[PDB]
RNA sequence: AAACUCCAUAUAUAUAAUUUUAAUUAUAUAUAAUUUUAUAUUAUUUAUUAAUAUAAAGAAAGGAAUUAAGACAAAUCAUAAUGAUCCUUAUAAUAUGGGUAAUAGACGUGCUAUAAUAAAAUGAUAAUAAAAUUAUAUAAAAUAUAUUUAAUUAUAUUUAAUUAAUAAUAUAAAACAUUUUAAUUUUUAAUAUAUUUUUUUAUUAUAUAUUAAUAUGAAUUAUAAUCUGAAAUUCGAUUAUAUGAAA
């Protein structure tokens, strides 16, 4: 956890198109900090290959923006092994 | 312990700016190890040695 | 014409690799603008000044390019550009100090008996 | 045996280490806090303790987060992880590690233990 | 394989004692956004409740309200936790520093 | 000092049967003998191992207790000799000078 | 092969104004042993001798490096270098993110435990070491904090001295003494008792279970802080309050 007197961890985004205009913010920016202003906006994350649609909510708030954002999907085993 | 603190820290800032030295009786973090920190620049960059050497 | 770098540095003069040269012009930039950094992290991390200091000193330090990090600079072997297990007191990488010992390049090095 | 908010406790054992044992939410500390209080000497045992003593126990025990007020706040905030679609959430439901922990090997005590419904 | 709780004989409720179901209710006070309070049927035991939002703070059901307080869930989150851990960082002035990317 | 030197003496056994693979039909069981070190060592398995079967906690107090049981010539580390040494008997005559 | 070689050992000389101290040391040269001598009891090619012991003269007893020729078409084209072949708007070069950290199963190494020939607290004329590090630094003492008078532990405040036989990393730890320690009714406390007094004895209470997880064990997780860094989500390290699997 980052120390609290450093402030939150910021970069910066498009927000005002996106608070006025409504575009969707699309970063790379997965360490940024989700300040309580991104409420309500559409948000498009970097995942590696694609760029993962969310919206932000009260409850994100505080949290990072990779955290929604999965790079590696669920492993699966076949069982079919064979030989 | 039993001089007060405040004859302590009398003497503290006193010897403070005889030395030219910080006084920071509260402890706040005034970032001063950052600016005392000495620089590193010139030794990281002869790394690879002289690129002005013969050919 | 097209260097690979947005400025024109030297080149090194010994061994020289792509990595060896990414590795030293990440070296050259950091040096020259390594009191730029030092005074924006003091402006960025002192809470007796205007948050509106901190917060510009902040976003001009998480906008500097990757070249002027000091934790991007990588030890590596100045003789076959290697960058595991590489000894600071030599530069060499492992059996390339071996290598140059044994041959006694190394001014005092000795194969160690006891 | 000495019964203190339905926790059977045996009469050799200290009332502190007892307490902090028996009861979800209050450790060393607070078991040493709580005994201090009620002027209990700190190596007594649960034999010794009198009806009121044993009712001041429960008493004021009872005004702080009680075993099930701090599972249910461990609940919610698993619950408030998997809602909001957070990575942790999500090993919370497989069953997997939440602190970056190798999945390689090991991850056993993870998938007996890691739920949504975490004791 | 389902689960269903078996049936007991059901009892004969023969023509004329068919009495209506006239279920225990309370007269409840609803208490709004504002000051409004309706009264309100309900089955649940207590007399008085507030509504943290409501159609009184929707913007939907008042479009032509200049000045309109939101309040949303106080689970955890901004309000709760970002705010009071980080009480020295303010501003929306702050919010033009990292306005544009300035990015085609 | 003494009573355990006698202890050690009386309860360690003069010499054991060592199982040897000479012998296509059965391995040979010859009696060897042993030397000081050796029997002492038999001998304070078995007092130790006897001493183990004590209640309290600390081992000097049971190996005390052992010591002073086996100085009075009771405990029942004498059956495991007599064992040893009825089969050393029950071993004559295929000892040989060699 | 052995020997010369290096670490170590014993001794001699030399250096050091014994405030770089320790001289009980440091490092230069040299000597020493691959020990010698005597006696006897042995088997023998008959002391033109080997092992068995004794005796007496010795400080005298180790480790490291060096692993031949050939064989394994053993490993390495990812230390580096070249032959052949292949790419040249791409198989070469740069940046922002991700991956190398995925997890059914299996496997080789290790760490930590499963308690009383063993774990925990404390021990300030601070019991007792060696070898290493500090111009891309080491960082003492004092402070605020958690935290109570203090101490210990971890951060923050500030840099004392030292670029080193000088100061710092750094009061070594086990050892040893005292106290405690569930299973354990082998315990506590209420009375008396007394030439066991930090303790014994008599009566009452010290319950509910059984092969068992403790005041063993610290895995998993909740939360709040802190360190490095421009950045700690995938994916870092510590502290505190809770959690307390398996064994
Ligand atoms: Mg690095
Ligand atoms: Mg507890
Ligand atoms: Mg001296
Ligand atoms: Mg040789
Ligand atoms: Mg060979
Ligand atoms: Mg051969
Ligand atoms: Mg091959
Ligand atoms: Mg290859
Ligand atoms: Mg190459
Ligand atoms: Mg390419
Ligand atoms: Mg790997
Ligand atoms: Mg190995
Ligand atoms: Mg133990
Ligand atoms: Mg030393
Ligand atoms: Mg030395
Ligand atoms: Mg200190
Ligand atoms: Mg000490
Ligand atoms: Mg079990
Ligand atoms: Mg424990
Ligand atoms: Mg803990």
């Amino acid at each position: 956890s980052r120390s609290v007197w450093k402030g939150p961890n910021i970069v910066p985004l498009p927000i005002r198109e996106a608070m006025t205009k409504g575009t969707p913010i699309r970063t790379n920016a997965r360490a940024a900090t989700i300040l309580p202003q991104f409420v309500g906006l559409k948000f498009q994350i970097h995942n590696g290959k694609e760029y993962v649609p969310i919206e932000i909510s009260e409850d994100m708030v505080g949290h990072k923006l990779g955290e929604f954002a999965p790079t590696r999907k669920r492993f699966s085993y076949t069982q079919t092994k064979n030989k | 312990m039993n001089v007060p603190k405040a004859r302590l820290l009398k003497v503290a800032e006193l010897s403070a700016k005889i030395f030219d030295q910080n006084f920071n009786p509260s402890g706040i973090r005034t970032g001063s190890k950052i600016l005392n920190e000495r620089l590193k620049g010139p030794s990281v960059a002869s790394y690879y040695g002289n690129p002005d050497i013969l050919k | 014409g097209n260097f690979r770098f947005p400025i024109k540095t030297k080149l090194p003069p010994g061994f020289i690799n792509a990595r060896i040269l990414r590795d030293n012009f990440k070296r050259q930039q950091f040096k020259e603008n390594e009191i730029l950094v030092k005074s924006l992290k003091f402006i960025a991390r002192n809470m007796n000044l205007p948050t509106k200091l901190r917060l510009e000193a902040q976003l001009k330090l998480n906008a500097l390019p990757n070249y002027m990090r000091s934790t991007q600079i990588k030890n590596r072997c100045v003789d076959s550009g290697h960058a595991r297990f590489v000894l600071s007191d030599f530069r060499l990488c492992r059996y390339q100090f071996r290598e140059n010992a044994l041959k006694g390049n190394l001014p005092g090095v000795k194969k160690g008996i006891w | 045996v000495v019964h203190i908010l339905g926790k059977g406790f045996k009469g050799k054992e200290v009332i502190k280490i007892a307490l902090a044992s028996k009861f979800y939410g209050i450790g060393k500390t607070t078991a040493e806090k709580i005994c201090s209080k009620l002027g209990l000497y700190p190596w007594m045992r649960m034999h010794q303790l009198s009806e009121p003593q044993i009712m001041s126990i429960a008493s004021e025990l009872s005004t702080m987060t009680i075993e099930g007020d701090a599972r249910a706040i461990v609940k919610d905030n698993i619950a408030l992880k998997r809602k909001i679609g957070s990575y942790s959430g999500m090993r919370h439901t497989l069953h997997l590690p939440v602190r970056g922990q190798h999945t390689r090997n090991n991850a056993k005590t993870a998938r007996k233990l890691n739920k949504i419904d975490r004791r | 394989t389902r689960i269903t709780l078996p049936r007991r004989p059901a009892k004969k409720i023969q023509l004329g004692k068919s009495r209506p179901a006239i279920y225990h209710q309370f007269n409840v006070k609803m208490e709004l956004s504002d000051g409004s309070v309706v009264i309100r049927r309900s089955q649940y035991p207590k007399g008085e409740i507030r509504l943290i939002q409501d159609q009184r703070n929707n913007p939907l059901w008042n479009p032509s309200r200049d000045d309109l307080v939101v309040v949303d869930a106080n689970s955890g989150g901004s309000l709760d936790r970002f705010n009071k851990r980080y009480s020295s960082l303010f501003s929306t002035v702050e919010l033009s520093e990292e306005n544009k990317k300035k990015t085609q | 000092i003494q009573a355990l030197e006698k202890s050690l003496d009386e309860l360690a056994p003069l010499m054991m049967t060592k199982t040897f693979n000479t012998g296509v039909a059965k391995a040979s069981v010859i009696p060897v003998p042993l030397n000081k070190r050796q029997r002492n060592r038999i001998a304070w398995n078995w007092i130790v191992q006897s001493a183990n079967q004590r209640v309290s906690s600390d081992f000097a107090v049971r190996l005390g207790e052992e010591l002073t049981a086996i100085a009075k010539g009771t405990s029942s580390a004498f059956e495991k000799r007599d064992q040893i040494h009825k089969t050393a008997i029950a071993h004559r005559a295929y000892i040989q000078l060699k």
